[PDB]
């Protein structure tokens, strides 16, 4: 029974979101994307992050296009004594920045559901396939930046009604979140895989192209400049005196693409509260590029997307991605000039 | 019968309602409220053009209302006592949202008359422990009668057709609400006549019967959720939409 | 047989096109061009989610260009080049109006995506003293060809399907022109990809084979109409009117 929609039916875990009583009447829980291509990371810990996949995940991996129905099973783990009303709605034609600016009512205007909870626990929400194209083309495309293309539609999971949870239950409750082809998942040609092994997790850095700190700023610590968001950020430095902030190169990047950080090794990081592992280049104005560490990768990632988007680093929505400088710690320099690699993602 | 088997899906049925693109679904039957018979179609009488309805689209589940119910809230305090041509479109509008934006009003902003029968949930998530009762009501005219406030209590819709809601066991009313308005046909904006008190066959009102009776530390706040469909329609009279009103306040 | 018999009525038959709450005439049978087959229905292939159309609304005749024809004008100068979806929504957008207005265009406003034959009328009223001659042709995707001024002539289209107009005895282009695109359906806005190029399915363009000759004091000007009926179409993928696109320039 080696079929592809034999593997596309087993049901895989992808998430899980806590829902409480303090979750408003206007709330959405997860806004998770409607293709075979969903994610979960996985922490840690080496530059390139594992990542989790439904079966339904690692096909159409290694196809290009699918045009097929899916569905989800919401478990809701829940008392009898646990009520509460949840919303779900595939609406298709979401684009990068319509995403937002969504609430739970334009939802109720495309095909959407909603749930109502006292001893019946969990639900399958079958997604809808609406597309202009009859099959879809891949979400990731491996290993091409920019061939691939977006995902047709999303669904989400807003809060209808509130929880409302009796003394002797707890008011927070786990949704676990489950993804399988739906009725129709269909699959169309077969072409490179866009996910790889977890045998062995390496890369042999070519060639010798590490992404490092210019030839003099070494070692570097996270600390804080008067000429960078008033002092009130991390960025890293090569020494405490005048204006000592660390001269990254510059990286070339193809139009439509981004270009964040990951460190090697995370035992050679600069060291404040945490190893920062993650980090953004971009000009300083004062005449070179700087190196602004992040708390994580997808915190460097939405810099870049917000940078590479045309913006400035003087907006607040840059500004809420810079480290604060309390986190700035005991200030441990790093390993020498540790080797760093460029990251690429479409925008 | 009577074996329990909650397994690790705790069992139980639930019966669902879709119908057009929506699913909502109910855990408990409802409590139904029929107060007319099925209404005709007079289109074939009032108006001589494109004499249509619209399934998918406009007999769909929007929604218009949601609220709070609390301890605090006395005896006989409505929670809500909204119009119910009318606000499925004055519920958008007051939410910074225009009706052309809605599948389920469009109709509304370039048609310029309307009938049809209506349905409505009045679907609320209160625990088991909480005992308060609820009761939604129809009136296929309230705002033309004078001394109403006589009526809008308590006790008046008790007389007539209702639901009934009870905290605990909660539980819907169905509320099928077909059309009987004293003209055959509905106004969508300002008409040659029909100046104003458009599109309006009568208001819906949900007061209190008993109050969320708590215990110590029990959990103080409920909430309710009105949705509602438009089946059975008629839309005749194509207007341009810079005619369209948008509706009056709450 | 040529007995002519104009009475207090001068004699004439006049064909009509209703054909759904609206009447346009033709006092002559037009010069009709079809580029391509009647598209079947892909709507049970691409979207399975609200699969409908819309009859007596949007299978209407609602004019979108409206232009001058004189002896000024050159040989080869096309009056209008206008897009074909796409120049319904177009045209009414930029006459300071919104698309919502209009019931011929709403449903785009809510749905997400659009497939449909199309039906097309260039009418005009010239004289019989007036000896010129037009010519309206489509192009399944002008856009997407680079070098498709070298096409942009009067020349280049004679060589492909469409219709002549003679200014003398004017004369209708019958132009039923059926949806083929390369994907089956069209994005009626800004979708996960077709971030631009929104609703296109194609050009028609109407320049001249002959102009206005006319005689010492002869009337000058003349005048087109462009009217467009969207039967046979299917409108899948409901979504709000926030999301909604106001097309782009002429």
């Amino acid at each position: 029974d080696m079929t592809v929609s034999s593997i596309a039916s087993r049901y895989g875990l992808i998430r899980r979101v806590q829902w409480k009583k303090d979750h408003a009447k206007g709330s959405l829980l997860l806004q998770l994307d409607a293709d075979p291509f969903v994610e979960q990371r996985i922490e840690g810990t080496n530059p390139i992050s594992l990542y989790w996949f439904a079966p339904v995940g690692v096909v159409s991996s290694m196809f290009m296009q699918w045009r097929g129905s899916l569905e989800y099973r919401f478990d809701i783990i829940a008392s009898q004594f646990h009520t509460g009303r949840l919303i779900v709605g595939y609406v298709p034609g979401l684009t990068a920045s319509l995403q937002l600016q969504m609430d739970y009512m334009k939802l109720k205007s495309s095909s959407y559901v909603v749930f109502d909870l006292q001893e019946s626990n969990s639900f399958t929400f079958e997604v809808p396939y609406v597309s202009y194209r009859p099959w879809w083309v891949r979400k990731y495309g491996g290993n091409y930046l920019p061939s691939s293309t977006d995902a047709p539609s999303t669904l989400f999971m807003y809060v209808q009604v509130p929880l409302i949870p009796m003394e002797a239950v707890s008011d927070t409750i786990d949704i676990n979140v489950y993804v399988r082809g739906g009725s129709s998942f269909e699959v169309c040609v077969p072409v490179q895989p866009s996910l790889g092994l977890n045998w062995n997790t390496d890369f042999i850095l070519r060639n010798d192209e590490e992404y490092r700190a210019k030839t003099g700023y070494a070692p570097y610590y996270a600390g804080v400049w008067h000429s960078f968001n008033n002092s009130n950020s991390l960025v890293f430095r090569w020494g405490s005196a005048s204006d000592q902030i660390a001269q990254w190169p510059t990286i070339s990047v193809p139009r439509g693409e981004l270009a964040f950080l990951r460190i090697k090794d995370g035992k050679q990081a600069a060291v404040g509260t945490q190893p920062w592992r993650t980090m953004v280049v971009w000009p300083s104005g004062h005449g070179y590029n700087i190196g602004i560490p992040t708390y994580n990768a997808e915190r460097a990632r939405q810099l870049a997307q917000h940078l590479y988007g045309g913006g400035s680093l003087t907006d607040e929505k840059a500004k809420q991605l810079f480290v604060p400088a309390n986190q700035q710690g005991p200030g441990k320099v790093s390993n020498g000039n540790p080797v760093w690699e460029v990251m690429r993602a479409p925008l | 019968m009577d074996n329990p088997n909650p397994g690790p899906d705790g069992e139980g049925e639930v019966e669902l309602e879709k119908d057009s693109n929506v699913v909502l679904t109910t855990q408990r039957d409802p409590s139904t409220s029929i107060p007319a018979p099925v209404s005709v179609k007079w289109s074939r009488w009032t108006s001589n053009d494109v004499v249509d309805d619209y399934a998918t689209i406009t007999s769909r589940w929007y929604q218009i209302a949601e609220f709070v119910w609390s301890k605090d809230d006395p005896f006989d305090k409505e929670l809500a006592r909204l119009i119910l041509p009318r606000a499925l479109l004055s519920s958008i509008e007051a939410n910074s949202d225009a009706i052309c934006d809605v599948p389920n009003t469009i109709p509304f902003k370039v048609h310029a008359y309307w009938r049809g029968d209506m349905e409505v949930r009045v679907q609320i998530n209160s625990n088991k422990f909480q005992v308060g009762q609820l009761q939604a009501t129809w009136y296929y005219s309230d705002h033309e009668n004078l001394n109403i406030s006589s009526k809008r209590s308590v006790y008046g819709f008790s007389q007539m057709d209702h639901a009934l809601i009870s905290a605990s066991a909660s539980n819907e009313a169905k509320l099928v609400i077909p059309f009987k308005h004293v003209y055959p046909f509905l106004p969508t904006r300002i008409v040659p006549d029909w100046t104003t008190g458009i599109l309006d066959m009568g208001a819906l009102n949900i007061r209190v019967i008993a109050p969320l009776r708590m215990s110590a530390t029990g959990p103080t706040t409920c909430n309710v959720v009105v949705f509602i469909k438009l089946n059975n329609s008629e839309f005749t009279g194509t207007s341009s939409g810079k005619f369209y009103a948008s509706q009056i306040r709450a």
